[PDB]
Formats: structure tokens, C-alpha cells, sequence
DNA sequence: AATGTAGTCTGTTAAAAACACAACATT
DNA sequence: AATGTTGTGTTTTTAACAGACTACATT
């Protein structure tokens, strides 16, 4: 199931800045590698973080 | 209940402290008209809102935003209406 | 400066949201806040609708006018609540 | 000279709704500020749509 | 060094405004 | 018969929205 950056942030063990996780998927960072459908991206609820 | 109340000694809520305030201005108008009044009270209880959330998060924008539920800009430009740029 | 709740003085409203804000940041317990803009509008909006309806013997068109908002608008704060 | 609010309307560029018409008027956004004189409308020939 | 923020941008879209129209009421 | 209201559609415009990003701050 698809979350937003917002409620996918707000549900990790420590929710960071917006701007920090968007800088992340940008950097890809965030896997699998969240979309952008329109106007926001789309994280899997489970997407992880991962090493640059 | 109500979480917004004012010491009136009881805890009335804010919504009695706005019809209050409505009920002296409808009074106190003289048959003037009226063409833009949600912007008044908009205007006078953002202003508020924003000085105190401002306060509460000692000076962070970003914070007071997520708190609010406003978008940061949203926010910002909040600000740089009521002169707090 | 035209909102004004007797207080007896004249103190505005600008001062009491300010004073409500203080009890309730106060009463809140380090929990986190995620949508207070509506909190303080909604107990804004509620009297507001209900003090112009009246105003106007129950004229949504007029009241609207007064407000300054589209009449659609105003039907539609009013079914959300629920004064439909 | 004096005109309806059908006249004005129906002299305009682009004439519109009569209910848009009559809107505009209750709305302040026709000036000279047409006046009901008596039971309708009186729009100056000189009426124009304002912001 | 990793992450957080003010400030200044972009584009996307939900919401408001504006316009319709069909009833029926008031003038 | 012109004008006003409510109820409900559309179309058009405004404003909130997510994000891009860089210099600097906090951690």
C-alpha cells in the first residue's frame, strides 16, 4: 500500500524534517525509490532508508 | 470538551468570547455597510494564533507550521500579512 | 480594533484568542500537535455563521454578502457545521 | 437619461445572464450605483462593470 | 559529518469564486 | 412581469499545496 512523504515520515522510528527526507528520495535514498505522482511523491509504506 | 477556553471565575469557551465581541460590533455599527466581515475576524484572530505559536516554538517557522497543520509557505506569507516578516 | 468583548472594559478579541491559546498550550502535555489552525477557525467559524444568520432572519444570500464570501462558500461552511 | 436593467444590459459588449446582471448590482459592481426606483431598476446610460 | 531551517523559487491542484439555471416567493 | 431567494449544477480563477534548493545552523 502507497503513503505520502508525510504520513511515511510520521511513521518511522524517528520522524525527520520534510525537507531532509525530500533531499533524500532526490539523492535516492529512499527505497524502493518513491514517485512523483503529480504534485507529491509516493513511498511504499514500507520504503527504507538506505547508505548514500 | 471544548479544548479553547478563556477564564471567564468559569472556562467559557472561545466560541461565546467571538459571538460576544460580534453581538457589540453589530451594535456599534451605524447602519454602514458591511461588505467584508469574515476577513475581520479572520484577520483579528489569526494575527493572535500566529504571535503565540510563534512564541511556543521560540522563533522556528518550519515547527510552527507542522503544529498549525499550514503548509510552511502557507505560513511565511501568514506572517508577512500581519507585518512579522 | 472594532472587535471588542466587554471585559467592566473593552479589551479585543486579538486578546482573548491569546489568553485561550495560553490555557491550552498549557493544558496540552507535551503532545503532539498535528492540525490547530482548524481547532482555533472551527470555534471561530461556528459562532461567526451562527451570528450572521441570525443577523440576516436566515438570508444565506445577504449573510453571505456581509461576510464577503461567495454564497456556495457560505452553504458550504454551513453543512460542514452541520447548519444544513 | 435612465435606462432598465433588460436596456443596459442588452447594450453591453458582451450583454450577460439578467440574474448575473441583477447580482452585479447587489454586488456594488455597477457604477453609477443603479438605484430600484420603485419596484425595478433604473441603470444610468452611463453604467459600467467595476472591481 | 548528519540532519534541520530560513528564504526564495517552481509547478500542481483543491478550493473559492463566478457564473449558470430551474424552481418558487416577493415586489 | 421584474426582481429576489434557495438549491443545484458547471466553468474560471485564486490560493494552498508539495517540493527544489542553497547557505547557514544545530546536532
Amino acid at each position: 500500500m502507497y503513503l505520502t512523504l508525510q504520513e511515511w515520515n510520521a511513521r518511522q522510528r524517528r520522524p525527520r524534517s520534510l525537507e531532509t527526507v525530500r533531499r533524500w528520495v532526490r539523492e535516492s535514498r529512499i527505497f524502493p525509490p518513491p514517485v512523483k505522482d503529480g504534485r507529491e511523491y509516493l513511498f511504499h509504506e514500507s520504503a527504507v532508508k538506505v547508505d548514500l | 470538551s471544548d479544548v479553547l477556553t478563556v477564564s471567564t471565575v468559569t472556562q467559557k469557551p472561545l466560541r461565546d468570547s467571538v459571538k460576544q465581541a460580534l453581538k457589540n460590533y453589530f451594535a456599534q455599527l451605524n447602519g454602514q455597510d458591511v461588505n467584508d466581515l469574515y476577513e475581520l475576524v479572520l484577520a483579528e484572530v489569526e494575527q493572535p494564533l500566529l504571535d503565540m505559536v510563534m512564541q511556543y516554538t521560540r522563533g522556528n517557522q518550519t515547527r510552527a507550521a507542522l503544529m498549525m497543520g499550514i503548509n510552511r509557505g502557507t505560513l511565511r506569507k501568514k506572517l508577512k500579512k500581519y507585518g512579522m516578516n
